[PDB]
């Protein structure tokens, strides 16, 4: 239990091959990622969106912000697309826990700049994806 | 002869065989690399002997025979040639005590491929040894960049995860029950304190029992 919390390490590794904070290890960490979501699902996904909160609140001064933000926004949603994707089909209710602290960032996403284009077709494959369970939370919201 | 198999945790009485691998287990870690040498050499006769007594089993896969060929293949894994929960467990920690140690990283690499293959033939006793590989594949995960290296240990992650739903019915102290505990401790590197142990007292009068049953 306590030694199979590596998850979090491969969490953290995920954020040290962030651009904005070796390209074959990337790529092996986000399959791992996708093929650990598959059964441990909860976890992946809270880390995950810790760290899409955490490259949504820093580093707006620089550069680094337009060209940083605008790979590793695509890499963490196609990273949840995959996860998604992944077959979960388990409710785990979460519908206050979780999802509310989804659907903040997916309106802080498509809510409204030559950059912001290609990021709203991607946050609406994950809203896509995500819909195909727990209607009721996103239903009750509207 | 009990009282020393208690503090030095190998009992011949519980496996002869494995207890045998295990104290020689010392001698990869000599600075010596010819003493390294002789200790294979000593793993080669022993096996040689112990295939021997059956009939024509040298370099196959036998119960009697298994925990060499654990000690020989840093220098397979069939389920029905020994269908044992005790031997499988000591067979992993054998390999687990391998690894530790070791920085060789083709022995790490050659090693992890059939520790990778022991997590998906063997999930039942895979926790026994988890906690002992845990201090490698914290800093293997987040810092080794070769990911022929990785898939192994990725594989492992993978097969631990997957089956970790189960309570432990292996757990890390069935070890300790059947009097094989610290095998790790005495595959161990060497102190250099350079200074004698304290059970070595009780061998003293193991000395002094020998003696007294054979001279007269």
């Amino acid at each position: 239990h306590r030694p199979v919390e590596w998850v979090q390490a491969v969490v953290s590794r995920f954020d040290e091959q962030l651009p904005i904070k070796t390209k074959v290890s990337t790529e092996h960490n986000k399959e791992c990622l996708i093929n650990i979501s598959k059964y441990k699902f909860s976890l992946v996904i809270s880390g995950l969106t810790t760290i899409l909160k955490n490259v949504n609140n820093m580093r707006i001064f620089g550069e680094a912000a337009e060209k940083n933000l605008y790979l590793s926004q695509l890499i963490i949603l196609d990273t949840l697309e995959k996860c998604l994707a992944g077959q979960p089909k388990d409710t785990m209710r979460l519908d206050e826990t979780m999802l509310v602290k989804q659907l903040l960032p997916e309106i802080c996403h498509f809510l409204h700049n030559q950059h912001a284009a290609e990021l709203r077709n991607s946050a609406s494959g994950v809203l896509f994806s995500l819909s195909c369970n727990n209607f009721n939370a996103v239903f009750s919201r509207i | 002869c009990k009282q020393m198999d208690h503090f030095v945790g190998l009992n011949f009485n519980s496996n002869f065989n494995f207890a045998l691998v295990g104290h020689l287990l010392k001698g990869y870690r000599h600075p010596s690399p010819a003493i390294v040498a002789r200790t294979v050499r000593i793993l080669h006769t022993l096996l040689t002997l112990v295939n021997k007594h059956r009939n024509c089993d040298k370099f196959e896969v036998n119960t009697q025979s298994v925990a060499y060929l654990a000690a020989l293949l840093t220098v397979l894994l069939d389920e029905e040639v020994l269908t044992d929960p005790k031997i499988q467990a000591l067979l992993l920690t054998v390999l687990a005590t391998l690894v530790k140690y070791t920085t060789d990283e083709f022995d790490q690499r050659i090693l992890y491929e059939y520790l990778a293959e022991a997590s998906v033939v063997f999930p039942k006793v895979f926790p026994v040894v988890h906690n002992l590989l845990d201090s490698k594949i914290n800093t293997l995960l987040s810092l080794c960049q070769d990911p022929n290296l990785l898939n192994p240990i990725h594989g492992i992650v993978q097969s631990v995860v997957y089956h970790e739903e189960s309570p432990p019915q292996y757990q890390t102290s069935y070890l300790q029950s059947f009097g094989f505990n610290g095998l790790w401790r005495f595959a161990g590197p060497f102190s250099k304190q350079t200074q004698i142990p304290d059970y070595a007292e009780l061998i003293v009068k193991f000395l002094d029992a020998l003696i007294d049953t054979y001279l007269p």
